[PDB]
This record gives structure tokens, sequence and C-alpha cells, in this order.
């Protein structure tokens, strides 16, 4: 079994709606790693947006993003889940999940075994 | 960044210490030779010397101090606000495959955030007949952040540069290295543990983990800045296994829940345990390398690797806790001559450590150096005191020797017993005759080969023998004479009383031993 | 917090040796992680712990770090090492990206 994340719920919005990505993870447990959620706006750098770390709770969101959107994990299906309500025309983008170990101090490990992109669109 | 936290006047400290030591032993010594009678009366053959009231208070004030320890323990609550990571290192060199699996098991289903535990095991000996434990450690963590390695090397004998990568980015880590003892795997746990982690808890192969120690000692790691580490109680998995076991658990609680209870509360605990252990990352990460390059006086050492990391700990002004929240389940030898080897082994390491711990003594409480006097002067005085009443030519003498070791035998033991709060701890007053037979000269024999399997019979045997010649001695010179004297008639009414009372409790304390170990 | 590359765009020939520098203003306990990233794919890892490789990453990748500043070296330049790099530092409750850096051909 290789490790591979396959994205859902991507497409086109109208401002001020919400949309629900979702993440479905193979070849490994949401439990015993990260799962990052990351963005990059049409013809623009990457962006962080949100992280889970499953069996713990913590979640951590960005300036832009906190306030609105929500990450969650479901384990019971294995994968993870990213609600967006309230948004903005500056949020569409193509947005990957990524995995990753944990944090220990200096050492980190990297964003290995990265998704592919779901687009979203959020335009009149 | 730790320092050594020497004190603002080391040196004045330092020679009122030497001096409160040194006084304290002359005086005692000098209660002892002087046999002052406090407390009299007649038709009575015993007294209250200044020596017994010495040592009933020191027990006293001993019992006092870790029932109020304990009670502070208990009564205490801490946060745990759950942000601090956590190491738990296992070594292994040929453990037993039914009691590594429960030993991994218990690490995994620990009570502990996944993200702030990160667990590595070495393993002695990667000559191929080993790797059934790098198997089974794979097997347990199927699941998660795995690293395995197979050094074909040590770091005192590349590999350094992915060992040291695995385990500190990695989560579960199982490195098997080339055979280099107990000592070498723990100095690679530690080398290669890096600044990854803020607290590094110690196991072994062989001991079971309760699912809150981690928790509860990381609660009492955090309360105080000042502590560097802490331990935690150790049970026995086996405590049926023969007489022996049963006797060791029972001395095992003792240890635990009396001794380092009192000891913490001073913040000087003396040794902390092997199957239970935190320590500070940052002043391990100090002290490693000097820790590891230790010899006595031109000796390398082979033993009580703990006591000397509690040592080191200690030498850094760097105070050691325990607490009884935190549980662990260990296994005892029950064999004779086994537990015997053990017990060498540990007066050997004790003897050999006292000289170094006595350097720091100004650093921390005047118990600590109260208390390493007398237990290190004990022995000797119990030595002296034994032959005289052996050799001292009457039956009387020796009855109540016995029965005055089995009266301060029955007084450790009632007292352990209203403190635990259940009755199992009255068969601690057998363990008189397992000190006084192998115990006292295995002390004499460690000291007497402190530089270095049927080797420890002959102090057996040699003490054995005087004890059998005293009291043949003793027996004969008492036969020859006339008990139609008033005197000898008062012994005779002591002697008599004592007999009976003796034998009373021995059958009592049998019988007990019987019905409680039976059903 | 401000995560900076020094060269923007940077053009090269096949066989030449590029750095690329890294400025991050909090290198307290923060891991910096060096991606690549072509057009139309996603980013995969190069370097993590601003010195350790990935594995199946070739050999003439490299990282380094000199206190603030976080270096990533390619001694040959093959064909294939056109793209996009991207810096990371990234802790817990806050992850932060590099941008621009693309690989470019005379
Ligand atoms: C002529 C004239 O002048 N007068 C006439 C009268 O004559 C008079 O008659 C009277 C009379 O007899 O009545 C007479 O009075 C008597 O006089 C005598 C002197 O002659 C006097 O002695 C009498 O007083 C009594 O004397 C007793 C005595 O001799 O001492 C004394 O008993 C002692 O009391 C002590 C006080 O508390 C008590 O402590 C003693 O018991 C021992 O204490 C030891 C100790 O504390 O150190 C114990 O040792 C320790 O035990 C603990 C228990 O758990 C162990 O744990 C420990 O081992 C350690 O354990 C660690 C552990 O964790 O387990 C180990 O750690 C391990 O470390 C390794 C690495 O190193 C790691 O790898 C391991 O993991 C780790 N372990 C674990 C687990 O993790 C560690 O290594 C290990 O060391 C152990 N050792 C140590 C060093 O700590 C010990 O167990 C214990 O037994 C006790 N001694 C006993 C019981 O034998 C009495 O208290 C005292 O009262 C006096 N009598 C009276 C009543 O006063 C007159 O002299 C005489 O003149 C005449 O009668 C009349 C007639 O009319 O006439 C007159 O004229």
């Amino acid at each position: 079994s290789e490790v591979q994340l396959v994205e859902s719920g991507g497409g086109l919005v109208q401002p001020g709606g919400s949309l629900r990505l979702s993440c479905a993870a193979s070849g490994f447990n949401v439990s015993s790693y990260y799962i990052h959620w990351v963005r990059q706006a049409p013809g623009k750098g990457l962006e962080w947006v949100a992280s889970i770390s499953s069996s713990s709770g913590s979640t951590s969101y960005a300036d832009s993003v906190k306030g609105r959107f929500t990450i969650s994990a479901d384990t019971s299906k294995n994968t993870a889940y990213l609600q967006m309500n309230s948004l903005r025309a500056e949020d569409t983008a193509v947005y990957y999940c990524a995995r990753s170990g944990y944090y220990w101090g200096p050492y980190f490990g990297g964003f290995d075994y990265w998704g592919q992109g779901t687009l979203v669109t959020v335009s009149s | 960044i730790p320092k050594d936290l020497e004190p603002k006047h080391p040196t004045l400290w330092r020679i009122i210490y030497y001096s409160f030591g040194v006084v304290l032993l002359a005086t005692i010594t000098a209660a002892y030779v002087a046999e002052f009678q406090v407390l009299k009366h007649e038709a009575i053959l015993f007294s209250l010397g200044l020596y017994g009231l010495a040592m009933l208070l020191h027990l006293m004030m001993q019992s006092l101090f870790a029932f109020l320890e304990i009670r502070r323990v208990n009564k205490s609550e801490l946060p745990c606000s759950f942000k601090k990571t956590v190491a738990l290192t296992i070594a292994g060199y040929q453990e037993n495959p039914e009691y590594l699996i429960k030993c991994l098991e218990s690490c995994k289903y620990v009570k502990y955030p996944k993200d702030k535990l990160k667990i590595i095991l070495v393993i002695d000996g990667n000559t191929e007949d080993d790797a059934y434990m790098m198997e089974m450690f794979k097997d347990v963590f199927h699941g998660e952040d795995v690293g395995t390695y197979v050094w074909k090397g040590n770091y005192h004998t590349e590999g350094i540069n992915m060992v040291e990568e695995l385990v500190r980015n990695k989560r579960c880590v199982c490195i098997m290295q080339q055979w280099g003892g107990k000592r070498e795997v723990m100095y690679t746990a530690f080398q290669a543990i890096g600044t990854s982690v803020d607290y590094v808890q110690v196991c072994d192969s062989d001991t079971k983990l309760d699912e809150l120690a981690t928790v509860e000692m990381v609660k009492v790691l955090e309360s105080n800045d000042m502590y560097g580490a802490v331990g935690g109680d150790v049970r026995i998995l086996n405590p049926y296994d023969s007489f022996i076991s049963f006797m060791s658990s029972l001395r095992y609680w003792m240890a635990f829940n009396v001794e380092r209870a009192c000891q913490s509360y001073f913040d000087c605990v003396s040794c902390i345990s092997g199957p239970l252990g935190m320590y500070r990352n940052n002043i391990l990460q100090v002290f490693l390398e000097a820790w590891y390059r230790q010899k006595f006086l031109g000796t390398y050492c082979t033993l009580g690797d703990d006591r000397h990391l509690t040592n080191r700990v200690l030498s850094m002004g760097y105070r050691t806790k325990y607490t009884h929240k935190s549980r662990a389940f260990s296994e005892t030898p029950s064999l004779y001559l086994r537990w015997l080897n053990q017990q060498t082994r540990w007066t050997k390491s004790y003897f050999r450590e006292w000289l170094y711990n006595a350097q720091w003594w100004h650093k921390h409480h005047i118990w600590m150096t109260y208390e390493s006097v007398v237990s290190f002067i004990f022995p000797f005085f119990i030595t002296a005191t034994v032959i005289r009443l052996i050799y001292a030519g009457t039956i009387w003498n020796v009855v109540w020797l016995l029965l005055c070791i089995q009266i301060m035998s029955l007084f450790k033991s009632i007292y352990a017993c209203w403190l635990r709060g259940n009755f199992i701890m009255l068969l601690m007053s057998l363990y008189s005759m397992l000190y006084m037979t192998g115990l006292l000269p295995s002390k004499y024999f460690a000291l007497l080969t402190l530089n270095k399997n049927y080797m420890p019979i002959l102090p057996l045997s040699i003490w054995a023998a005087v004890l059998c010649g005293g009291v043949g001695y003793s027996i004969y010179m008492d036969c020859q004479n006339d008990w139609s004297t008033p005197e000898k008639q008062k012994e005779m009414y002591h002697l008599l009383y004592g007999c009976v009372g003796y034998v009373m409790y021995w059958v009592i304390m049998a019988v007990m031993y019987w019905v409680w170990v039976k059903r | 917090i401000q995560m900076t590359q020094s060269p923007s765009s940077l053009s090269a020939s096949v066989g030449d040796r590029v750095t690329i520098t890294c400025r991050a203003s909090q290198s307290v306990s923060s891991a910096v992680a060096w991606y690549q990233q072509k057009p139309g794919k996603a980013p995969k890892l190069l370097i993590y712990s601003a010195s350790s490789l990935y594995s199946g990453v070739p050999s003439r990748f490299s990282g380094s770090r000199s206190g603030t500043d976080f270096t990533l070296t390619i001694s040959s330049l093959q064909p294939e090492d056109f793209a996009t790099y991207y810096c990371q530092q990234s802790s817990s409750s806050l992850i932060t990206f590099g941008q621009g850096t693309k690989v470019e051909i005379k």
C-alpha cells in the first residue's frame, strides 16, 4: 500500500456561501500523522491554511483563515475535512493536502506525500 | 544553559558540613561506647541507653517525614498543561519474548499525547540473533513513524548520522548496535536524542508501565524548575514465585514508600530507580559525557548507572524528587545466590558511589549527609554488638539480642502496616533473618573487593561458623555455672518468658504467612 | 516570521552550481524545509531539518544553515532541475512558506 491523498468538494461558489473540502488518505492512518491544507492562488506562491492532529485535537489556522474556516479529521472514514464559511473572493486557489510527522524541536521531517490539487472558485 | 548552581559560600558550607558529619560520627561512637543508662527499673535485665534512644529517635523522625511527604504529595494537584515533549528510552540485551512484548504494549498504551511522546529502543549485540526484538518492536508499532537501523558499530568503536537523524526526526525508533553493555546503549540513546525532547524517561526491557506514570512524572517535573530528576513507585510482577520474591516485594514497598519518600521530603533522593525515572534533557546533555567517562579511582564502573545518574544530577545543585502516583512492575530474582548476587552488586555500587556523593553534600539539605553517615556506619556497629553479645558467655545475652532485633523489625513492620493501611506488611519482620545472615557478610565481601556464581558462599560460611562457635561457647560457659544464685534465677525467669514469646511470635508469623499465601 | 528568498528569478545553464539564500527572523525552535514544484504539479520535498536529504532525491541537492540564513545548493543543474523552489519555516501553530526563485535557462 503506497501513501496517497485524494481531494474532493472543489468547485464554484458564490461569495458569502460555504464549501466543504475533503481529503481522503490511503496507505496510512491520520491519527499517527499531521494533515495540512495548503493553497496556491492563481499565479502566486504557496500559502498554509490549517493543520489538524488526530488523537490529540491540536488545530492551527492562519491570520487570514482563523475565524472563518474550520478543520477536522474523522478516523471512522480515515479522512480530513475543511469547512470554509463566509467565503470571500480572495479565497479562490488550488487547495492541496500534505502529510507530515510531528514537531519535536529544531527537527520536523518535512511535508512528504503531497496530495493532488482541488480547484475552488469564489466568483459571481 | 543550566549551570552548577553553587551556593554563595561554597567553602564555608563545605567545611561546616564536613565538621557536622565528623561530629555526628564521633557523638554516635561516644554514645555507643559510654553505655549511659537513661531509664532504669529493677526486676528487668534490660534498659534504654543513649545509643538506643538515638536509634529510636532516628526511626521516629524517618517515619514522620515519610508520612508528611506522602500526605503532601496526596493532597496537592497539578495542571499538566500537556505542552512538554517526552522521550521513552528502553534498552535491551536478551529480554524474554514474553516480557518485552508486555513492556512494549505498556509503552504504546500509556496515557500521554502521541505527538509529545517519542519511543526509542536500543538493542545490544547486532549479531543476527537479536533481530527477534526489532521484529517485535516493528510489529507492536506497525502503524506509526517507525525507523529501524542495524548499526554495525557503536559510538565508541556513516552510522552515526543515520542513527541521529532517525532518532531526532522519527517518533518510534529501533536501533541495534554492537555489544558494549548497559551503559553503551543508554549513552547511545541519550546522545542520539539531542535537543529534540524536554524530558527523558528511562525504562528497562522488562518493566510494565502503568498508564499514568508518564503524565504523573511530567506533572511533578513541571511544577518547579529546580527539579532535575524524579522517580516513581516500582512494584513486583511475581511476588509469589518463592519466599524470596515475597520478601523482596515487601522490601521494595518499604524502600520506595518510606526511605525514598523521606528523602524526597527534603528534595535529596539519593537514587532514582531504573525502571521508573525522568530526567531534564538539558542537564542530561550537559553531564552525559562526564557520566560516561567515570572511573572509580582508576577502575571502570559497570554497576549502578542509575545511582550514578542521580549523583550527576545532584552534583549540579539540582534536586531530585519521588512521586508515588507513578507506578511500574518489574521482575525480581526468586532463587538464592542470585538475589544474593544482586544484593552484592547493589552494595558494591553503593560503596563505590558513596565517596563521589560525599563531594556535593554542601549543595543540599543536611539530612542528606546525616542519613549518609548513619547508613554507612550502622552495619559496623551491628556487627560489633552482635559479636560482643554472642561471645559474652551468657545465653540470656544472645536471647536478648535476638529479641531486640525482632522487636525493632516488628516496630518497623507495624508502622509500615499502619502507613499502607493493609496488613500484609507484618511479614516485613521476617527480613531480619535475611539481613542478619546474608546481607551483612555480603556488605563486607563487597567492601573487601570494591575494585573486583557460588563465590559469595564463603562469607556466609565464615559468618555461620563464627555464629555457631559463639553460641556453642556461650552455652558451654553458662552450662558450667551455679544457677541456684538469685541473680541467675531472675535470669531464668527472663529466659523462660523470652523463649515463650519468641516461639509464639515465630509460630503466629509462620501461620499468618501460610494463610495469606496459600489462599 | 517573514521569510524572504534572496533570488526571485535565477537563470543558469546545464552543469552550473546554483545557490538560493533564505532569511527568516524567527529561528528559535522551527525547522526549515526546502521543496520543489513544477508547473501543474504538486510540490515535492527536497530537504528537511535544513540539512537532511529526503529519500530518492539526487545527491546534488544540499542544504546548510549559517545563523539566520538558510542555503540550498545544486552542484550540477540538470535539465529536469528547472522548477520553482520554496522555503518553509514550519513549527506548531504557525507555518510560513517562501516564494519565487524560479530557475530558468538561457
Ligand atoms: C553494665 C551496664 O553498663 N549496664 C547494665 C545493663 O547492660 C545494658 O543492657 C542494655 C540492653 O541490652 O538492654 C544495653 O543497651 C543496648 O546497648 C546496645 C549496645 O551494646 C545498643 O545497640 C542497644 O540499642 C539498640 O541497638 C540496635 C543496634 O545495634 O543498632 C538498634 O537497632 C537498629 O536501630 C536502627 C534505628 O532505626 C535501625 O535502622 C536498624 O535497622 C537497620 O537499619 C538499616 C538502615 O537504616 O540503614 C537498614 O538497612 C537498610 O534497610 C533498607 C530497608 O528497605 C534497605 O532499603 C537498605 O538497602 C538499600 O535499599 C535500596 C533500595 O532502593 O532498595 C538500594 O537501592 C538500590 O540501588 C541500586 C544501585 O546502587 C539500584 O540499582 C537499585 O535499583 C536500588 N534499589 C531499588 C529497589 O531501586 C540500596 O542499594 C540499598 O543499600 C538497607 N541498607 C542501607 C545502607 O540503607 C536495615 O534494613 C535495618 O535492619 C536497627 N538494627 C537492627 C534491627 O539490627 C536499636 O534501635 C537500638 O535500640 C541498647 N538497647 C537499648 C534498648 O537501648 C546496654 O548497652 C547495656 O549496657 C544491664 O541490662 C542491666 C541489668 O540490670 O544492668 C546494667 O548495669
